[PDB]
């Protein structure tokens, strides 16, 4: 490796965007780089934003792991979109779609669990009825006080 | 029989 | 679109993939037999009608609205073969491919152990450093000017000479190590 | 599970309210009424270790069953009497807490029939 | 008809459903022959040190080396203070800061005055 | 600690009287022999530290940092004897004189008495780390990294020098021990703020706070493999120790001076959690996690509650043993495909498998698995920021998860996945290589049993 | 022996397979009709559910006026 | 139309060779060549050192020490006889008899 | 479990299959048959047969491949060289 | 070793729903080619599986004769 063969500044003139082209080994034509807005990028590729998970699984690739070819430009978010990462590959159901669905769906059950607590469910009983002033010294209470006396009659 | 010679990376050490 | 021998896809190649794909979900769609064997030939109708379509711009937009079919069409989860990719058991014995030249680095006491398996892969090794000055001196005169135009390999010509980057198509794992 | 239509989708003015309940004294209604007596003792009870939520006014066929329970082992299947003995009288409990809503449901339904009577007198 | 494949940036468009695949004309098919041109000449410039039995080492990808050199020791070379570097490094900067500081200022500041009015619970808070 | 500085001077002569073959095993048994000597250090008392001589002492926090300064020495001869084999045999022998000369520096930096014999000490450590980045390092960044690394300590450290002597014209003694019974407070005033900073940030230089951590992904990745241990193990932790002494005399002036570091570094600690998700080169991931690992011990000692000094100091001392030994995993991976990528190298579990368990345990290490006292550190700070204000939960658990993503995410991917194919000089791993993973990771897991050793002054 | 594989056909099964799948389907509906027998309570109700609508007003105390 | 002479001249050469290479993959049948190298000792050494081991430790170090092993203490009916006392529970209160 | 694969149970159940199939007859059928031009069998018929050697053996061939296969010879060198047999 | 494949011609679809499905393209023109190579799952031993009724009742009936057995055995033991 070497100077030349190394990343450099944003591409100019169209001979350095041509012998950009031929550095990172992909056509003229094919090669854009990022806009110069000063992000820092240079004259590095913009590929076109793909997962690994989309790339021929039959192909006969030289990382097959990675689904990725010796001497191929990289994407700078290679370590983004690999396979145990960041999918793009096409849903069979529109994005914008799933989202009205789930956002809809989960809303709509966390409305109902709101109504439900509103208006709960219970059984025709009154409430459950303890001895000894509603259970006075069981529940932590203290022998120097009396309670208030707490009786229940028959039914 | 037919037993297969298993590629396995150096074990001995 | 992507291929290793081609630069692109034919119209009829398109056709015949759009109809392994349209089956393939289809039986996903229709799990028993006998009715995915009814729809199946519905389906097969279907795509011999439009067979003998000698115009290529109709026969073009035929199979992009029968594209647009399929992916109105498709079933979320298709049957996928297991080693296919995709599949349950794809790509689970790679932790088990070693490849060929971990042997190398093994202790004399455990080749020892198999004393003519690696007898018998010196000849191996021996026969690869013969067989490479002669198949490089091959792909360099054969190969055109600007390179390769394709990825095609060249077989063997003479008698005695390997094919031509063969070693880790040979010498590759197998598929239950 | 009517009483959930009744309180919901009709009025709360005559459908009593579960958390405060009876709203009505204990007497009116009852000349000389009765107290629940308590058979488990409250040392009884705490030398049995019983859960506070189980220490209610039938906590006797319980201990009595727990005691069946220790003293029958390994024959898990010998002490089904007194477990159905403190069955029933869970039963009788859950009868009593049904007649105390029922009691303070019909007391609604007299205070509401007073006054409309009362709106309709004066 | 068929409801139209919408594609976003985390769900691509499929192949079979881009208008650009089914091009016939002769710049697609160059375009096409040339980038198999590129995949084949660095396809065998790879495979060629790969099946070496010389070779006991890396086969060095420049491609690599170029991706990491770009990824973190030409970024400040290519760096221009201006506009939309500014308001990204000071919204994405001191912004955070800035929150989390009033965040955790005013709750130790609510805090504080309960704890000296004795209104704070801290009745077994004796490990701290 | 005289019968420690006299026999790591012993390992000059030592070192430099060896025959030629035998210089690496002479100075690896004698260094091993002086980091046994180094547990006579565990006399401590629950009520006063372990006070030798007027300029040497050690309480509970200085003497874990001391055995292992002491046993750090051994294990980088063992990282740094293979890559400089072919070295000549005086540029061996001196960077053999590098290393003992800062762990000299070292264990009589931990051990001062006196603030200004810390001050001399912690700024010589400088200089053998200096001549071993921008000497021994590999690639053409060292002469920068080194220029960071000198720049961002001295520009911290000359205001540290004008506090201390302001200190010993004010107070009349540096002393520790003195200034733990004529401490004053120091009130609100412009001047006790830049007397807080002058006292702080240098610390802060060397910990590293957010922000100020742009020598360390330089430093750490530019050195050698000795430089990367002693760096990631010792040299940040100078930082911690002097902030623990030093903030004996910031009182209450602290109370109100942390919150805009205490912001840096809850986060930082998010941030470089992040930047270690995203991380091509393993060497800067291993920075990054180190610069992770340091926010929450600033965060710890400024809040400075008990528990929070506990945790800071197990923390620093696991740190240092986890983040020695994934430098020492990164090593023994470069040492085989010559190249820092993370990316290249993988499947590496299918060819090296008891590496690859180093590997599983030094990342379950790092994501703070109980009961290490990697866990016990970061738990007890995460008790301590909650009772500081309970909002801070919320940035110590996503530290964790992303410490968890990053940890694993290193693990998976030099370990996991299908081998790189055209990587076949991969050799199976030397009894060198495993024998220095095990002397980092067995001492670790040890510290689980008896974890009191390493607690600090207020166990 | 062991078994061996078949093409296109029913495989075969050995008869200890076949009465172990019998025996434990007999007692998967033993147990059922067994413990149905026993209890038929835990099913059905174990106690009658009172009506309230039935209960009159003397013994709820509802006075007249 | 399916390959060209020269893939199928390839293939077939490459599928010679990969059939030669599997089967120099099987053994000798003298390979793997080696190197030269109590009925119920499973309940003895795994259960009855261990419980004399546990049972050492906890009888002599561990309820020697307070709090270390704290029981729930025995649950008490009315009917039992304390054995610690002799004393005997009074039984409960003769039932209002419901069924 | 999995019993290994022969050249010779491979080439039977491939032309076993190719048996039971209607455009086929199978006195004419052999190992050299191509199936467009011996056999005389459309591109989807093609297609079909591949998917039926798919169902058979239980991996799915690709279609860079599934294009190519055109004899049954070629088919069961295939299924030779996917799944490494006489070893 | 050789594992010998059986008859190819035993498997004709007459009998089966492959039938019912050629009858019901043959009443549009479309005749399926592919119904011998399915024919073995309808065939044979895999013809006339049990319904989910009859897959649940697996073992009533044993079950069912050792209930009676052991309702007349106590019946018979209480006496
Ligand atoms: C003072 C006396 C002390 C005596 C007791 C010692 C206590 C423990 C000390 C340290 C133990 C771990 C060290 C060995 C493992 C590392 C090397 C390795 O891979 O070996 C595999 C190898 C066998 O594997 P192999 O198939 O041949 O080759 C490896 C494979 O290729 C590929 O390998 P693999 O992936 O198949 O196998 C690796 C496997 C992979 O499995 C895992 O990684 C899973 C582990 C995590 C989940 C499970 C544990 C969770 C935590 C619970 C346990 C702790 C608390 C328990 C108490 C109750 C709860 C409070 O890990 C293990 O099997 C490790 C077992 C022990 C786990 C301890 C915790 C390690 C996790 C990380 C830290 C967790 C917090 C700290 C805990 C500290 C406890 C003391 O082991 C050996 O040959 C053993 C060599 C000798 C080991 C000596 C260890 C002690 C040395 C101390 C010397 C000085 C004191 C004298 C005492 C000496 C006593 C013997
Ligand atoms: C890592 C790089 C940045 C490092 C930053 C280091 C901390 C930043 C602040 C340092 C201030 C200077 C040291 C103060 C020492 C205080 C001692 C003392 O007695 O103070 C009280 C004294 C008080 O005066 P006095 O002591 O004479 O009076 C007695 C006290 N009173 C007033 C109560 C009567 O403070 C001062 O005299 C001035 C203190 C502030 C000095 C400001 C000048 C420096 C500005 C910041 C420079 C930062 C580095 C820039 C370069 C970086 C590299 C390029
Ligand atoms: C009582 C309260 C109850 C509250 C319940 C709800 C609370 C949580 C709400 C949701 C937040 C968590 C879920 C979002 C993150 C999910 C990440 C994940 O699972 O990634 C998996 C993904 C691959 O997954 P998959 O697509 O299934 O793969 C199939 C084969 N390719 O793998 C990848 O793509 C790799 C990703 C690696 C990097 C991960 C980066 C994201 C990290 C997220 C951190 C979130 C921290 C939250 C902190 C909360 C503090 C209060
Ligand atoms: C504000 C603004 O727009 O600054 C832009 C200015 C360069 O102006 P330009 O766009 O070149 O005309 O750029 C400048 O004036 C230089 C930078 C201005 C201040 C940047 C503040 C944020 C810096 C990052 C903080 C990280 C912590
Ligand atoms: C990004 C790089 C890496 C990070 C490097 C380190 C960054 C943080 C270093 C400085 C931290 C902030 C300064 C100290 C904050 C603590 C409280 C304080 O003094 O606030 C500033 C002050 C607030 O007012 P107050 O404190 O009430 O004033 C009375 C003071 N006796 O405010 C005022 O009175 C108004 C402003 C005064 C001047 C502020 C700037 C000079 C002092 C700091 C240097
Ligand atoms: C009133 O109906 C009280 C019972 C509890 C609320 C209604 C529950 C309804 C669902 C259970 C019964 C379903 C009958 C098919």
């Amino acid at each position: 490796i070497t100077k030349d063969m190394l990343p450099g500044p944003y591409p100019k003139t169209p001979e350095e965007r041509a012998a950009a082209a031929k550095k990172y080994n992909m056509r003229v034509e094919d090669y854009e780089p990022y806009p110069d807005d000063g992000m820092g990028y240079g004259d590095y590729p913009k590929l076109p934003d793909r997962s690994q998970q989309e790339r021929d699984p039959w192909y006969d690739w030289d990382h097959p792991d990675l689904r990725l070819n010796w001497g191929e430009p990289m994407h700078w978010d290679l370590d983004m979109y690999i396979r145990n990462r960041v999918d793009t590959s096409p849903t069979p159901v529109n994005w914008n779609l799933m989202c009205k669905h789930l956002f809809g769906f989960v809303a709509f059950m966390l409305f109902m669990f709101w109504v439900g607590e509103t208006y709960p469910t219970y059984q025709p009983v009154g409430p459950k009825q303890y001895p000894y002033n509603n259970l006075y010294l069981e529940r932590g209470g203290d022998p120097n006080k009396e309670p208030e006396p707490v009786v229940h009659y028959e039914i | 029989g037919k037993r297969l010679f298993i590629i396995k990376p150096s074990g001995f050490y | 679109a992507f291929l290793p021998s081609a630069a692109y896809l034919t119209h009829q190649q398109k056709v015949l993939q759009l109809y392994k794909r349209a089956l393939r979900h289809l039986e996903s769609r229709c799990v028993h037999r006998d009715k995915y064997r009814y729809f199946a030939c519905l389906l097969r109708a279907r795509f011999d009608e439009h067979k003998n379509e000698k115009d290529m711009v109709k026969a073009t937009q035929l199979l992009r609205e029968a594209e647009k079919e399929f992916w109105h069409g498709q079933h979320p989860q298709p049957y996928i073969f297991p080693e296919s990719p995709g599949g349950t058991s794809y790509e689970r014995y790679e932790c088990y491919k070693v490849p060929e030249w971990c042997l190398d680095d093994w202790h004399p006491s455990e080749k020892a152990m198999y004393p003519d398996y690696f007898a018998k892969r010196e000849q191996w090794k021996k026969l690869r450093r013969e067989s490479w000055e002669r198949e490089v001196k091959q792909l360099q005169e054969e190969t055109p000017v600007g390179g390769p135009r394709t990825e095609a390999l060249p077989p063997a010509r003479k008698q005695g000479d390997l094919p031509p980057l063969w070693w880790h198509i040979v010498t590759r794992p197998r598929e239950r190590p | 599970g009517a009483h959930l239509a009744r309180r919901y989708l009709g009025d709360a003015s005559v459908e009593p309210e579960p958390l405060r309940m009876p709203t009505f004294p204990p007497d009116y209604g009852f000349p000389e009424r009765k107290e629940r007596e308590m058979v488990a003792t409250q040392q009884e009870m705490n030398d049995a270790q019983l859960v506070l939520q189980q220490r209610d006014y039938c906590a006797h066929y319980l201990i009595r069953f727990l005691k069946c329970k220790r003293d029958s082992f390994p024959n898990f299947l010998a002490c089904k009497h007194e477990q159905h003995d403190w069955d029933y009288c869970e039963h009788l409990d859950y009868v009593k807490r049904m007649k105390e809503f029922e009691r303070e449901r019909r007391l609604l339904q007299r205070k509401k029939r007073r006054e409309q009577r009362e709106a309709d007198m004066a | 008809s068929f409801p139209k494949y919408e594609p976003s940036r985390l769900a691509s468009l499929p192949t079979t459903l881009d208008p650009a695949e089914y091009d016939i004309s002769s710049e697609t098919r160059k375009a096409q022959a040339e980038r198999l041109a590129i995949r084949s000449r660095l396809k065998r410039e790879y495979q060629l040190q790969y099946n070496d039995p010389s070779r006991r080492g890396v086969v060095e990808d420049p491609a690599l080396i170029r991706w990491t050199c770009a990824r973190s020791a030409n970024v400040y070379p290519n760096f221009r203070p201006n506009t939309k570097t500014s308001l990204l490094g000071a919204l994405f900067g001191i912004g955070p800061l800035i929150f989390w500081y009033y965040v955790f200022k005013t709750d130790r500041d609510r805090k504080e005055k309960l704890i000296q009015e004795g209104k704070l619970d801290r009745t077994f808070n004796i490990s701290y | 600690m005289l019968k420690y500085i006299i026999p790591t001077m012993m390992l000059m002569p030592l070192t430099w009287l060896s025959k030629n073959s035998m210089i690496w095993i002479n100075t690896t048994l004698h260094s091993l022999l002086i980091s046994l000597t180094s547990l006579l250090l565990l006399n401590q008392f629950g009520d006063n530290s372990l006070n030798f001589s007027l300029t040497f002492f050690s309480d509970s926090l200085s003497t874990p940092l001391l055995i292992l300064t002491m046993w750090l020495l051994p294990l980088m001869l063992m990282a740094s004897q293979h890559h400089l084999s072919k070295e000549n045999l005086a540029r061996k022998k001196l960077f053999i004189s590098m290393l003992i000369l800062l762990q000299l520096f070292l264990i009589m930096t931990f051990t001062a008495t006196e603030l200004i014999f810390f001050y001399i000490m912690f700024e010589a450590t400088l200089v053998p780390t200096l001549i071993i980045i921008t000497r021994w390092g590999n690639q053409t960044e060292r002469l920068n990294a080194g220029l960071y690394f000198l720049f961002y300590t001295l520009a911290g450290s000359l205001p540290l020098l004008v506090a201390l002597i302001y200190i010993q014209n004010t107070m009349g003694s540096l002393n520790f021990l003195i200034l733990q019974y004529w401490v004053q407070p120091m009130p609100n005033s412009w001047s006790n703020t830049f007397m807080w900073l002058a006292c702080m940030m240098a610390f802060m230089v060397k910990m590293p706070l957010y922000g100020l951590h742009l020598w360390l992904p330089k430093a750490h990745v530019e050195a050698p493999i000795a430089g990367s241990m002693v760096l990631a193990a010792i040299l940040l932790k100078l930082g911690g120790y002097g902030m623990m002494r030093i903030t004996l005399l910031l009182n209450p002036i602290t109370d109100f001076m942390a919150y805009p570091f205490i912001m840096l570094s809850l986060w930082g600690m998010i941030m470089t959690s992040s930047i270690c998700l995203r991380q091509t080169d393993l060497k800067s991931l291993i920075a990054y996690s180190s610069v992770s690992h340091m926010a929450l011990v600033i965060v710890a000692i400024l809040i400075q509650t008990p528990w929070s000094y506990m945790g800071a100091t197990a923390l620093m001392i696991a740190h240092g043993l986890t983040s020695s030994m994934l430098f020492c995993l990164a090593n023994s991976n470069y040492e085989r495909v010559h190249s820092r990528t993370m990316i290249l190298a993988r499947g590496l579990q299918t060819l090296l498998p008891l590496m690859a368990a180093w590997w599983l345990l030094a990342s379950l290490t790092n994501l703070a698995l109980p009961p290490s006292i990697n866990l016990i550190g970061e738990l007890f700070v995460v008790m301590s920021t909650f009772s500081w204000s309970n909002i801070t939960i919320i940035l110590m658990g996503l530290n964790m998860v992303i410490t968890a993503l990053y940890s694993l995410y290193m693990l998976i991917t030099t370990q996991r996945g299908k081998h790189t194919h055209h990587i076949n000089n991969i050799l199976p791993s030397f009894t060198r290589e495993n024998a220095l993973m095990s002397l980092h990771m067995l001492p670790l897991l040890l510290l689980s049993l008896n974890p009191k050793i390493i607690l600090g002054p207020l166990y | 022996a062991h078994i061996e594989p078949r093409y296109r056909q029913f495989p075969q099964l050995t008869r200890s397979q076949v009465i172990q799948a019998e025996f434990f389907s007999a007692t998967m509906w033993f147990w059922i009709l067994w413990r149905f027998w026993h209890d038929s309570d835990a099913v059905l109700g174990h106690f009658p559910y009172p009506d309230p609508s039935q209960w009159t007003d003397e013994e709820l105390g509802i006075p007249p006026d | 139309s399916g390959y060209t002479p020269d893939e199928k001249l390839r293939l077939q050469q490459l599928r010679e060779l990969r059939r030669r290479w599997l089967k120099d993959q099987e053994l000798s049948p003298r390979e793997p060549v080696l190197p030269p190298r109590r009925h119920s000792i499973f309940a003895f050494t795994h259960v009855l050192i261990p419980v004399w081991i546990i049972h050492y430790y906890l009888k002599y170090h561990v309820t020697t020490k307070p709090y270390t092993i704290v029981e729930k203490k025995p649950r008490i009916f009315p009917g039992d006889t304390i054995l610690e006392t002799g004393e005997v529970i009074p039984p409960m209160k003769e039932f209002p008899d419901q069924h | 479990d999995a019993p290994p694969l022969t050249l010779e149970g491979i080439k039977d159940r491939v032309l076993y299959v190719l048996k039971l199939y209607d455009k086929i007859d199978p006195e004419k059928l052999s190992v050299n048959s191509h199936f467009m031009k011996d056999l005389g069998l459309d591109s989807l018929d093609q297609v079909e047969i591949i998917m039926a050697m798919e169902d058979e053996f239980g991996f799915e061939i690709p279609d860079i491949d599934a294009e190519k296969l055109m004899c049954p010879q070629e088919i069961v060198d295939y299924i030779a060289d996917k799944k490494d047999v006489y070893e | 070793s050789k594992m010998e494949l059986p008859d190819y011609k035993q498997w004709k679809i007459e009998g089966t729903p492959l039938e019912t499905v050629q009858e019901k393209l043959a009443a549009r023109g479309l005749r399926d080619p592919w119904g011998r190579n399915e024919a073995w799952r309808y065939m044979g031993g895999f013809a006339n599986n049990v319904s989910f009724v009859g897959a649940l009742l697996k073992g009533f009936k044993w079950g069912f004769a050792a209930f009676v057995v052991a309702v007349g055995a106590e019946y018979y033991l209480e006496s």
